[PDB]
């Protein structure tokens, strides 16, 4: 519906161009605003671009000392947010918000911007098994996803899904020392779907680094 | 810039009970047409904000009849007649009178379900990780309410004041429970010098603390 892209890890002083592409409706009849959210905080208006009818007039938050440019490609049906001289404090989820022509007041899914001089670090992913007896008829297995940077985007999927299958994902938390993050992903599934001798896979997609497929044996 | 102040900043309401959120603006949001330039958004865990109320009182498309917005000028109120599991999240008021568009701090709504003790699972370090010279012990807590849970790590029955990190999921939109991941990270050298590894959980739904433990290598 409203597809966002362009986010990523960028060094301070860097540049990024964010896209807000409308899929299955015109964007020209509406005003496009950009709103941000730093992880664990509220909402902060960044700027807006008025409709082609209102001659694409732009307005920005004064705090962003002329570092942003909001533009629109009416042929591509996309609105953009170009950010320059990036600051550590620009780290946030950026959303585009539509106003006027319907879908009115609708927000995009967000695109993440991380501004840091810290180098990306791939997670150290490990299989986790219970030492004890399994819960009656269910199998509980996990994957440790250790020492990674940036904290997001990080996604974990398992090779088993369906009825009686529950995947539990936890927000990363900062490690004791340094800039690294750690989390785990847990899978509960029927014993029948994880028979003795079988193995399962947790698939870990982190930022732009190649995905990791880790084998976890069934008990 | 128009200042939006929300009150209270958090609520814990039992299902079926009403809830109300106050929003006060620093300038009047009353229009020439009579209506008010005040909006209300809900941001559910893991999602982007969604409109609820616009123009001070207009209930957005597909927003249940249980949500209402009232007030004029500088004082507004979002009312929820009967709170449900799915209402969990952070509510924001927004003024659309002038630019910069400004939002309130956000009010988190917790759904106050019945006490639910966690299911606790302990995962020893995998040999794969031990090879690298680091040892992480994982303690997972599942589907508990309230959020207050204390996780204590014991090594050969001696309490740890450091070496651990945890993360808690946001309140589940369906069952209103929380889940927690606690990780104790030791060096391989330290891990190899001790035998009994335990996580002790204290929660309201437990008669006394639950300890899940294992002996190094006896797995």
């Amino acid at each position: 519906q409203l597809v966002e892209s362009g986010g990523g890890l960028v060094q301070p002083g860097g540049s990024l161009k964010l896209s807000c592409a409308a899929s299955g409706f015109t964007l020209s009849g509406s005003n496009v605003h950009w709103v941000r959210q730093a992880s664990g905080k509220g909402l902060e208006w960044v700027g807006r671009i008025k409709r082609n009818a209102e001659s694409d007039a732009t307005a920005y938050a004064a705090s962003m000392r002329g570092r942003l440019t909001i533009s629109r490609d009416d042929s591509k049906n996309t609105a953009f947010l170009q950010m320059n001289s990036l600051k550590s404090d620009d780290t946030a989820m950026y959303y585009c918000v539509i106003r006027g022509d319907v879908y009115n007041r609708q927000w995009g899914q967000g695109t993440l911007v991380t501004v840091s001089s810290a180098s990306p670090t791939s997670p150290k992913v490990f299989p986790l098994s219970l030492c004890s007896t399994q819960p009656d008829g269910n199998v509980v297995i996990a994957c440790l996803v250790q020492g990674f940077f940036p904290q997001e985007p990080l996604s974990v999927t398992w090779s088993e899904s369906g009825q009686g299958v529950t995947a539990r994902n936890f927000p990363p938390s900062q490690d004791a020392s340094g800039d690294l993050y750690t989390t785990s992903s847990q899978l509960t599934l029927p014993a029948t779907q994880c028979l003795a001798g079988k193995s399962v896979t947790c698939h870990v997609k982190h930022y732009t680094n190649p995905s990791q497929d880790v084998t976890v044996p069934c008990p | 810039d128009i200042v939006m102040t929300q009150s209270p900043l958090s609520l814990s309401v039992t299902p079926g009970e009403p809830a109300s959120i106050s929003c006060r603006s620093s300038q009047s949001l009353l229009r020439r047409d009579g209506h008010n330039d005040l909006e209300w958004y809900l941001q559910k865990p893991g999602q982007s904000p969604q409109p609820l109320i616009y123009l001070g009182s207009t209930r957005a498309s597909g927003v249940p009849d249980r949500f209402s917005g009232s007030g004029s000028g500088t004082d507004f109120t979002l009312k929820i007649i009967r709170v449900e599991a799915e209402d969990a999240g952070t509510y924001y008021c927004m003024q659309n009178k002038q630019t910069p568009l400004t939002f309130g701090q956000g009010t988190r709504l917790e759904i106050k379900r019945t006490v639910a003790a966690p299911s606790v699972f302990i995962f020893p370090p995998s040999d794969e990780q031990l090879k690298s010279g680091t040892a992480s012990v994982v303690c997972l807590l599942n589907n508990f309410y309230p959020r207050e849970a204390k996780v204590q790590w014991k090594v050969d029955n001696a309490l740890q004041s450091g070496n651990s990190q945890e993360s808690v999921t946001e309140q589940d939109s369906k069952d209103s429970t929380y889940s927690l991941s606690s990780t104790l990270t030791l060096s391989k050298a330290d891990y190899e010098k001790h035998k009994v590894y335990a996580c002790e959980v204290t929660h309201q739904g437990l008669s006394s603390p639950v300890t899940k433990s294992f002996n190094r290598g006896e797995c």
